[PDB]
């Protein structure tokens, strides 16, 4: 579910 | 000087274990497992019904109870309530029983069936929360469709604080310092510069609300989230939803300005969708919108978690 | 019960800045900036001129992009077309390029050059134009010379759309509350009571023709803004334009009517002025009408917008 | 270019 940056 | 600070004097309740009846599970994954259950207080003739989470190492712990912390501070109708927490093995969330599961999955299982009016006014309702949140200066970081219970189609609540900050009396934004964060809800600012403001939720209120429009797609499906910060300084954007207006994909889009300060407050957004909601197929053109409805351990004391009003 | 609203499915596109090549600036000062360039949607082998408005607090913003809600909204041949926004630091809206600027500059800088053909038939456009805006129920508020755009000599379009407003179905008047409005090309019940209707509008209209037939003169040059109001309640109007018969004077006499119902509609300014076309040097004396003629990255794939017709 | 009322 959209992880890290 | 400047505005100072107020004692947070919130109660933080600790419930004895014998007091649940763990029904049946609700999910588990990444995360822990999530138990249905009824609490039943010694003496009075009351029994609730329950989330238990039950997600046992120092860091586990540690972080669940900064979550019992931010829920056990706040109280509002669209804001989930905390019922205490267990100390047991691993630290227990007890929580109020949301039947309808997510919003998220709820859309999606029942895209037949949603109308208009259903879906303005959990934009209301979603936009109410945050608002309340605002006041206590709390910047959640996490707002998402998968983030909002619904206790039943006409009323729905937020949840998930595990990311939520509480910010100072005067303080303009939060600094994260790393580690894993929903890259597609979030704003610009916070990929490039860990910034997190009530602002940078407004950003994740525009993609909460795409998800509802789009009866439950996924933000950017397919595209990498390390390309997203690219797409973003390019100036992209997520698509106007078929069923949108422009008026609505215009409160989207502002949501997701480059400047966080020109985005509308959530303040705005309750006024801009509640008149939305006095004409509901003015602003959603949805087919079969007329005749779309949604419905709604032993029945006795059963008392839902918001008629049981403890101190 | 009255007449209800219909939705406004209008469609807003949101374009990738690396898809513009801004090629010069076209003017800036009191709106922000405006530069030419071309849109090269990837893809489909096209190269659109365009208009590229860099108007950063978050007034201008939601002011621009109240803007763009309208254009977006409108589609005529005698109305700018709106492309997109693009959304960077500051929103900015892309349009259709007209090569010959503004009108009021156009006729300024070609005073010797304008025949009573070209005069007459931009009266019938304009009129044109703003008929379709009324039946958009649209009250545009700042009809004049310099919100007038030029495409070609042969075609002009209305523009400049930061002080429309949109009308309900049944509603009569628009009542603004306060700010900077340009008084000389507004009517009286305008300036007296903030009332706005599309009879306002052709008092606005008057004052363009006016403007075009005296070739670029400033109406009531000289006199304070602050004194018009009193001259129109004595009576007062602009001056017959020298090259003008009195069937056109007249025209323009009864658009500054003070009961605007008086006034004429559009769809009867259409008529009356595409009448006249017909034998222009009947309407307008001249000199020199009779010589009198205007003109007209890569040619390639270059396609103006008006060809360029995305859903 | 005229403002003000
Ligand atoms: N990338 C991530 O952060 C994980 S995605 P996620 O798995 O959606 O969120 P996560 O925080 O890991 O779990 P959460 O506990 O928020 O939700 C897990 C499931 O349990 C259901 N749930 C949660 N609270 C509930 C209440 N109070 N009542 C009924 N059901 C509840 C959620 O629907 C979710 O599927
Ligand atoms: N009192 C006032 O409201 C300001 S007077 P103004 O400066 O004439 O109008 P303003 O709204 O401030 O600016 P706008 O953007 O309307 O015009 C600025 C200049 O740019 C040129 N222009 C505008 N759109 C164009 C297109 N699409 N193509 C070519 N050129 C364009 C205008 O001619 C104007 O001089
Ligand atoms: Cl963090
Ligand atoms: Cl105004």
């Amino acid at each position: 579910e959209i992880y890290g940056e | 000087g400047a505005m100072g600070e107020a004692p947070n004097q919130a109660l933080l309740r600790i419930l004895k274990e014998t007091e649940f009846k763990k029904i049946k599970v609700l999910g588990s994954g990444a995360f822990g497992t999530v138990y249905k259950g009824l609490w039943i207080p010694e003496g009075e003739k009351v029994k609730i019904p329950v989330a238990i989470k039950e997600l046992t190492s120092p860091k586990a712990n540690k972080e669940i109870l900064d979550e019992a912390y931010v829920m056990a501070s706040v109280d509002n109708p669209h804001v989930c309530r905390l019922l205490g927490i267990c100390l047991t093995s691993t630290v227990q969330l007890i929580t109020q029983l949301m039947p309808f599961g997510c919003l998220l999955d709820y859309v999606r299982e029942h895209k037949d069936n949603i109308g208009s009016q259903y879906l303005l006014n959990w934009c209301v309702q979603i936009a109410k929360g945050m608002n309340y949140l605002e006041d206590r200066r709390l910047v959640h970081r996490d707002l998402a469709a998968r983030n909002v219970l619904v206790k039943t189609p006409q009323h729905v609540k937020i949840t998930d604080f595990g990311l939520a900050k509480l910010l100072g009396a005067e303080e303009k934004e939060y600094h994260a310092e790393g580690g894993k964060v929903p890259i597609k809800w979030m704003a610009l600012e916070s990929i490039l510069h860990r910034i997190y403001t009530h602002q940078s939720d407004v950003w994740s209120y525009g993609v909460t609300v795409w998800e509802l429009m789009t009866f439950g797609s996924k933000p950017y499906d397919g595209i990498p989230a390390s390309e997203i910060s690219s797409i973003l300084e390019k100036g992209e954007r997520l698509p106007q939803p078929p069923i949108c207006t422009i008026d609505v994909y215009m409160i989207m889009v502002k949501c997701w300005m480059i400047d966080a300060d020109s985005r509308p407050k959530f303040r705005e957004l309750i006024i801009e969708f509640s008149k939305m909601a006095r004409d509901p197929q003015r602003y959603l053109v949805i087919q079969g919108d007329e005749r779309m409805h949604l419905p709604s351990e032993d029945m006795d004391d059963v008392v839902d978690a918001d008629e049981y009003l403890i101190p």
